């Protein structure tokens, strides 16, 4: 998959603003979302070539395990209750809901395991000024488990992989034309040694686009179309840009 | 060094057909026949088999070049007849030819004493 | 779809020129003494001698491709031994009421000279030869 | 749901329809083909002794979802390529971006370097034979080096007795001359929260000599 | 929020005389509308006891008044005019529905004008025509009638039916990504406007009551047998607390589900049973779009056991005959 | 290793592999090169001796066919003689089986 | 993706930028994602116009445009008519091979200079290009009187011309036993409308001798096809083929006379012995 994207940000101040125009360039609601993800690195014991039995430059890189939590092991407050999501992110500001997040990764709280989104991303697309990141996707999805070890870990570690980090994310998103998608989100990092924000101070402003072409040189200029009308648009309220290529290479660094 | 394998001659290559039969666009009820991995040892065999079928109007076949182990068969047969059923009957009626002369050998060579 | 010519002629001399399996034959028509000819015989496959009578015809037919058995079931157009196809090259205009055709088989040749077949003879690929005796 | 599979090794495109046949008294309905892929991946590890393993086997199926399992040590995990089957939440929240592709695309292409396809083994156009309390499902092996043998895979509702029906199915083996054939159920051991797997599983049991 | 497709909208401006204009960008201007037109409605029943067949009808009627307000220099009673605009914009969907009817075999006569009617007692249900709905203009007085009382519950389910269409329409929109645009294919989704409130009425009941005259030729035995929701019951829940995919989705697909019963109104089925060294047997109705199936089973259960089930109402009066000489007697 | 003389000749497991047919030219297959008498001049075949001389008094026989084949199968050891011809017969009918078996497949 | 290895492959990619990636060393050529206007180095590929020459070069036909066609072996393999021109045989000669980079420079040699083009020559004003060798000498073999092909032949015969009507012809001699003469199967190779007449020192519209030439039609009537029909003759079969249907048309016809011709000697045989010097 391509996913074609332009991020920026705004400080936990003008989320209030944002949203209310957000909610009027899209005409639908903001909806409440969240998701863990789980990076996984080649087990730095083994050690192997970057070659195939079909003579291939093929590096190393890491897998991304992704999947959603429902709120009801996230969130801290009932009193804070309700169902809005904005003056409730002010509520998550600084610091961890729950979490511990080791606990589910092997289950507990005599057990299979669940439906992840498995993932490896390429570099985005080089380019001299792209008026968009592009960016490709390996996914497969894995449904449930089986076997002896059927611990998402012990599945990991069997192909020869190794956790490395982890982080939950938690915002809003809003379903837009043409595949448009806009998250605004805050970013969590989960360790055992306790949870700090990631996007402390504000949002992380992702709009985007999956295609499934790649190889429709239309669909992709279309799509680039989108993205640039969208920036263009909100363009002296918030500048969508290109985030640097080096920031978003999950290679082995 | 621009010397293909020698296996070449024989052994089928990657997503390749024995067979890929094709119609012939210039006749009706004609078609062609490309043999891979295959030589005359096979084609001339064939050919003169479809030869006996009377309901068989055309038979030809041709190595279009010999750096290659292939062969274009070319089968015509009288309406209603298929040409797939006509190579079918040849193929079938080589073999039990083969096998009478195999049986025949055998009973052969046993009586003789050297 | 029909005859074109007809007559019973007898041969004055056999040729094989240096060809082993081919042979330029002249002969006369027995009824009328106008009438002559001349044509290569493949000799191999139907042998002829001098002074043999031969019936010699033409017909139009028995046109796309050429089928070879059920001939069995099928009308063989020959009560003669040995046929040819050819087609009509030359029509020759050799005085008075005479005429004269020339016939290829193949590269095997035919010329026949008389008067009467012009209300039969044409410039046509279509024309058959059989010959019986 | 319990399961079986068996493979006649020593065999020809024929031996298919003799057993066909065989049975073809002992038919209900037929329903459509069915298809799978059999992938076997020699891993490319060397730091890794003698000591335990190496060897994955991928098995995808063509039982209506493009899913494949895949097997290593008595572990198995269960994918799929399908964009249909994905968990609707997943793909809501964005973790999927709702493309997937088949997880030996992704082996053989993104981790080509750890793993390494060694065989692939196709069965194309299976026939689908219907019983009463037992499906039982026919395809021709075919690998990148010819034929390879004939499949028989029994999937069954009834729990009850299905030691008698395998029973009476390797008779009529015995009946059309196919000697030297391999069986499997498992081994009395793994434990099904999700059998399809397991029952998938065992042609690698099958399959391996 | 959800897509009818055609001249959908609104417009307003103001005057000099301090009122507000209402323009559409078609429906053109006239304050607070020129001519409107609301939905209305009308059922006719035709019996004369079987007499000479005279047909009357009888139609629940909408006119909060003729007499009108909307002040000048009040865009309060303005929005009570765009109220009214809504309104307007929901005949709009009756138009869809007149479309939705083109898919059945009850009237639609010489492209011009489409009426609604239904055979049993010969009656007749709503109208509009492939023209329009309802135009204002006559006399007024008040007798009312008692298909008048019903004919007002049917505009209500009619106009409420396609609530639902807006509904389920706004389910996929937010749920997927491309959008839901371009209407009803396969004129499933479309049908279920004024289709289903035909099919349910006519279809279901009439059949139910021929399948219990079918019953009374079982009615020979002592017997007993007994009518459920209980097909119901087994599928299509109603208002459950399980949800969907999402918190913001599993509120709407609760919303669908309770009023989903009234579109999902395929004839529930029945059974009859014996004890003694025991038997039982059993029968469901299936409308499929106003097609009426009857479905049946029976078991006679005793130390060994013996079964048949069968799933036409000609083979059903035969089945009940075989069944007898099978049952005791 | 297992292997074909189509692969290497070191795989071949006949040495020459004699073939005769129509000792007399009665068939007209060959046209014989001469300077006065064909007949004196090219030697006489052993297998004349197996089939009647044509008999000049005689019409050519174009109806006449090529059927009986005077051969002679040399092995080099590697399969006994009789096998070479055997497993010759066997290798062409499973040869032909392939092209039924391919059709089959279609 | 290929890449430099493969055989349809390439070696190199181009950028805007103006620098070249070489796809034998560059960590991305796998993942190298093209961009319109960039220049992919490919390798020579079939049906690539490409400039052939014979050195010394004292002629325009010593450097003429061929169609490639990627072989194996270490050879540069060319069509034997061709050999003339060039004045090349096969003692041991090399010769160059150059290929355009432009579509400006493929144009150029596709239309001036393709080896077709160059088949009627404005040095003699007559064809620089024949039938040459076995096909001359088999050529004459076949089309003898005495020449008789049975049906089995024919039609493997008449299936080697590329493109044959389907069409059987009817036998010159249909019983006892159908035959086909030389002169009737090598004229399917003939195309329609070509018309021929050559009188030799004796012909007579009954050529006794088999003298001389006519074809009428495309279709042989008389007389044996040698040096004088079809080789680089001023009269010839190739220069009426030329001139009547086209240079395409005419370069088929080599291949098509060849292909019948070499097939038919190739089962007949021709040899040469001290027995031919021997009076
Ligand atoms: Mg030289």
């Amino acid at each position: 998959v391509q996913q074609l994207s332009l991020f920026g940000s705004i400080g936990d101040d003008g989320y209030d603003l944002l949203i209310s125009t957000l909610t009027t360039i899209s005409g639908n609601p903001p909806l409440l979302y969240n998701s863990l993800c789980t990076v996984w690195k080649p087990n730095p014991s083994y050690d192997v070539e970057n070659v195939n039995s079909r003579n291939q430059l093929v590096e190393p890189n890491r897998i991304k395990l992704s999947k959603e939590v429902p709120f009801s092991y996230l969130i801290d407050e009932t009193m804070m209750d309700k169902p809005l999501n904005f003056r409730i992110l002010k509520s998550f500001t600084n610091d961890k809901i729950p979490l511990n997040y080791a606990m589910t990764r092997n289950i507990l709280h005599n057990e299979s395991c669940s439906p992840w989104s498995l993932q490896i991303s390429d570099i985005p697309a080089a380019g001299n000024n792209r008026s968009v990141s592009m960016q490709t996707i390996a996914e497969t999805i894995i449904l449930s488990s089986a076997g002896k070890n059927s611990s998402v870990s012990s599945l990991m570690n069997g192909l020869g992989y190794v956790f490395e980090f982890q982080y939950l994310t938690i915002g809003v998103k809003f379903f837009m034309k043409h595949g448009l998608i806009l998250e605004l989100q805050k970013i969590w990092q989960i360790e055992e040694a306790g949870n700090s924000q990631i996007t402390s101070g504000g949002f992380l402003l992702k709009a985007y686009i999956n295609v499934s072409r790649g190889t429709d040189i239309d669909r992709i200029n279309y799509t680039e179309t989108a993205l640039m009308n969208l920036k263009k648009e909100l363009q002296g309220y918030i500048e969508l840009s290109v985030p640097d290529r080096q920031s978003m290479d999950s290679r082995v660094a | 060094m621009n010397a293909p394998d020698r296996f070449e001659l024989f052994l089928l290559g990657e997503g390749e057909s024995k067979l890929k039969i094709d119609p012939d666009t210039k006749a009706p009820n004609a078609v062609v026949i490309t043999f891979e991995k295959e030589d005359h040892t096979l084609g001339n065999l064939i050919r003169a088999e479809l030869l006996n079928d009377r309901k068989v109007l055309f038979a030809a076949y041709k190595v279009e070049h010999p750096f290659f182990a292939r062969f274009k068969l070319r089968i015509q047969t009288t309406e209603g007849y298929d040409p797939k059923d006509a190579l079918k009957n040849a193929c079938n009626s080589i073999i039990n030819k083969l096998g009478a002369l195999k049986t025949n050998f055998e009973t052969e060579w046993n009586l003789q004493t050297l | 779809s029909n005859t074109l010519f007809d007559d019973i002629f007898q041969v004055s001399e056999v040729d094989p020129g240096r060809y082993n399996k081919v042979c330029r034959i002249e002969a006369a028509s027995t009824t009328q003494d106008q009438c002559k000819l001349t044509l290569d015989i493949n000799v191999e496959l139907f042998p002829v001698a001098a002074q043999d009578s031969l019936t010699v015809t033409i017909a139009s037919s028995l046109t796309r491709s050429w089928r070879p058995p059920q001939a069995g079931d099928r009308s063989l157009a020959d009560d003669y031994d040995y046929v040819m196809y050819g087609t009509a090259y030359k029509f020759e205009e050799v005085s008075k009421d005479l005429i004269a055709v020339y016939y290829s088989f193949g590269g095997l040749l035919m010329r026949l000279e008389g008067n009467y077949r012009n209300l039969n003879n044409l410039k046509q690929e279509n024309a058959y030869l059989l010959i019986r005796r | 749901g319990k399961s079986a599979v068996i493979f006649v090794e020593r065999a020809t495109p024929a031996t298919l329809t003799e057993l066909k046949d065989a049975l073809s008294n002992s038919i209900l309905s037929v329903r459509d083909p069915w298809s799978i892929d059999f992938r076997t991946y020699r891993c490319s590890i060397k730091n890794l002794p003698a000591d335990v393993s190496k060897l994955m086997y991928s098995i995808t199926f063509h039982h209506h979802g493009r899913q494949t399992v895949l097997i290593k040590d008595n572990s198995a995990m269960v994918t799929t390529a399908a964009a249909a089957d994905i968990p609707p939440a997943l793909v809501f929240n964005g973790s999927s971006t709702g493309v997937p592709e088949s997880i030996d695309t992704i082996l053989s292409s993104k981790l080509s370097n750890i793993w390494m396809q060694r065989q692939l083994i196709k069965g194309d156009a299976g026939e689908t034979l219907i019983l009463d309390g037992l499906t039982v499902r026919l395809v021709n092996l075919f690998s990148s080096t010819g034929f390879k043998g004939l499949l028989i895979e029994l999937q069954a509702d009834e729990a009850g007795e299905f030691e008698t029906k395998i029973a009476g199915i390797e008779g009529h083996l015995a009946e059309i001359r196919a000697k030297e054939y391999k069986t499997s159920s498992d081994s009395l051991g793994p434990d099904t929260s999700n059998e399809i797997c397991d029952l998938a599983y065992q042609y690698v049991r099958a399959l391996e000599l | 929020g959800s897509t009818y497709k055609h001249d959908r909208g609104i417009a307003n401006i103001r005057n000099n005389i301090e009122s507000q204009n209402l323009d559409l960008i078609p429906h053109g201007t006239d304050f607070v509308h020129s001519v409107k037109k609301f939905l209305r409605v009308r059922i006719f029943t035709k019996i004369e006891s079987e007499d000479d067949y005279i047909l009357s009808g009888e139609s629940v009627m909408d006119r909060d008044s003729e007499s009108e307000e909307a002040e000048t220099k009040d865009i309060r009673k303005q929005i009570q005019l765009l109220k009214k605009i809504i309104f307007e914009k929901e005949l709009m969907y009756q138009i869809k529905k007149e479309c939705a009817l083109l898919i059945s075999y009850g009237v639609s006569i010489e492209n011009e004008n489409k009426v609604i009617i239904e055979l049993p007692n010969e009656k007749f249900e709503i109208e509009l025509l492939s023209l329009d709905d309802d135009s204002i203009v006559n006399h007024e007085q008040d007798l009312p009638k008692i298909n008048d009382k019903r004919a007002n519950l049917m505009l209500v389910m009619l106009r409420l039916l396609l609530v639902v269409i807006f509904k389920k329409t706004l389910r996929s929109r937010i749920s997927s990504p491309h959008g839901l645009i371009n209407l009803n294919v396969d004129d499933d989704i479309l049908i279920i406007r004024p289709i289903l409130g035909k099919v349910r009425f006519a279809n279901y009941k009439l059949l139910l009551k021929k399948i219990i005259k079918d019953y009374v030729l079982d009615i020979v035995p002592g017997s007993s047998i007994t009518e459920t929701e209980v097909e119901r019951e087994q599928p299509q829940e109603n208002k459950n607390i399980d949800d969907e995919n999402i918190t913001k989705l599993n509120k709407e697909i609760r919303a669908f589900d309770k009023l989903l019963n009234i579109p999902r109104r395929e004839l529930k089925i029945n059974l009859p049973l014996t004890e003694h060294k025991s038997p039982n047997l059993s029968l469901m109705l299936e409308s499929p779009n106003y097609c009426n199936a009857l479905i049946h089973i029976k078991f006679s259960a005793g130390t060994e056991a013996n079964a048949v089930s069968f799933d036409v109402e000609d083979f059903l009066h035969f089945i009940v005959a075989e069944y007898i000489q099978q049952k005791k007697v | 290793k297992k292997g074909i003389a189509k692969e290497h000749a070191k795989w071949g497991p006949a040495a020459a592999i004699e073939f005769e047919y129509d000792p007399w030219n009665k068939l007209k297959h060959t046209d014989y090169w001469y300077e006065q008498d064909s007949a004196k001049e090219w030697p006489q075949s052993k297998n004349c001796e197996y089939e009647d001389p044509p008999n000049e008094g005689d019409p050519f026989d174009y109806k006449a066919q090529a059927d009986t084949f005077y051969m002679n199968v040399e092995s080099v050891g590697s399969i006994p003689v009789d096998q070479v011809v055997v497993r010759g017969i066997d290798t062409l009918q499973k040869k032909v089986a392939s092209i039924l078996l391919a059709l089959t497949q279609m | 993706r290929n890449g430099p290895n493969e055989h349809p492959g390439a070696k190199y990619v181009i950028r805007d930028s103006g620098d070249r990636i070489d796809l034998r060393y560059s960590k991305r050529a796998g993942d190298i994602q093209l961009q319109y206007g960039w220049k992919v180095e490919r390798h020579i590929m079939d049906n690539d116009p490409v400039l052939f020459n014979r050195q010394p070069s004292l002629h325009k036909m010593s450097m003429m445009a061929h169609r490639v066609k990627v072989i194996p072996y270490s050879t540069f393999r060319l069509n034997l008519s061709v050999t003339s021109p060039y004045n090349a045989d096969f003692d041991g000669d090399e010769m160059n091979l150059h290929v355009p980079q432009s579509e400006e420079t493929r144009a150029e040699l596709s239309q001036l200079c393709a080896v077709p083009l160059q088949i009627v020559s404005p040095q003699s004003n007559k064809p620089c290009m024949g039938i040459v060798q076995d096909t001359l000498c088999g050529i004459r073999k076949l089309t003898l009187r005495d020449t008789f092909i049975e049906l089995d032949q024919v039609l493997n015969m008449l299936y080697w011309v590329p493109d044959w009507d389907g069409v059987i012809p009817t036998p010159a001699i249909i019983k006892p036993k159908p035959l086909w003469s030389g002169k009737q199967i090598l004229s399917v190779a003939i195309p329609n409308g070509i018309h021929l007449q050559r009188f030799d020192e004796g012909t007579t519209l009954l050529s006794p001798k088999d003298n001389g030439m006519l074809i009428i039609d495309g279709q042989i009537i008389f007389g044996v096809v040698e040096k004088k029909t079809v080789g680089s003759s001023n009269g010839g079969l190739i220069h009426v083929v030329t001139r009547e249907k086209g240079p395409q048309v005419c370069a088929k016809l080599f291949g098509n006379i060849q292909k019948v011709v070499n097939f038919w000697l190739l089962h007949n045989g021709f040899s040469t012995g001290i027995g031919d010097t021997i009076a």
